[PDB]
């Protein structure tokens, strides 16, 4: 399933790089 | 856009600061006699809000 991906404590950070799991 | 909350004469004192994903606010209000330069003396600035937001911040502006 294409939609699960993966590229601080508790940092987040969405820029952009990322890849989905299989 | 992950997050949203909603809750010379006067000083308005704060500290913004930003820990382990936590970014914490303080303040203080008071009166001045004088508005030339910031009053020399002791008031403790007490806590507003501790936000659970998580993002890097490295620059700041203000609003007027």
């Amino acid at each position: 399933n294409y939609n699960y991906l993966y590229r601080k404590p508790f940092e987040r950070d969405i820029s952009t790089p990322l890849q989905s799991y299989g | 856009c992950t997050f949203e909350y909603v809750s010379f004469k006067n000083l308005r004192e704060f500290v913004f600061k930003n820990i382990d994903g936590y970014f914490k606010i303080y303040s203080k209000h008071t009166p001045i006699n004088l508005v030339r330069d910031l009053p020399q003396g002791f008031s403790a600035l007490e806590p507003l809000v501790d936000l659970p937001i998580g993002i890097n911040i490295t620059r700041f502006q203000t609003l007027l």
